[PDB]
């Protein structure tokens, strides 16, 4: 004959943002260089 | 073909590598395209592809490379390009 009235809650949670990314690229320049430390005739005593 | 390097964005231990595979392509091959097809193949094995390679006396680039996976470099008077990319 006792009816009680009860309240229930749950607990709450708690999320976050987050990312994710594959390698990474970047550029590159060369240039390659043509020296040309070189006389014309030594006279060479070998 | 004394290895002179003159930009790397590469590992120390990598570094090695690309002159020890550039001067072994070398002192086998003749002609420019079996070099730099010698050199490519060996990082491929060991590094997973795909890279590039290109072996020359005379001309300029700009390409785009995967981080920590370039070097320029010159053995005697060729240099040689050696990246990763795709």
């Amino acid at each position: 004959i006792r009816w009680e009235t009860k309240s229930c809650q749950t607990a709450s949670i708690a999320t976050a943002s987050a990312s994710a990314q594959a390698r990474n690229h970047v550029d590159a320049q060369v240039q390659t260089e043509a020296p040309v430390p070189v006389s014309v005739q030594p006279p060479s005593q070998y | 073909r004394k290895a002179v390097i003159k930009n790397a964005d590469m590992s120390e231990e990598m570094q090695q590598d690309s002159v020890e595979c550039a001067t072994q392509a070398l002192e086998k091959y003749n002609i420019e395209k079996d070099i730099a097809a010698h050199i490519k193949k060996e990082f491929d094995k060991k590094y997973n592809p795909t890279w590039h390679c290109i072996v020359g006396r005379n001309f300029g680039s700009y390409v785009t490379h995967e981080t920590k996976h370039f070097i320029y470099f010159y053995l005697g008077q060729v240099a040689i390009l050696l990246f990763k990319s795709g």
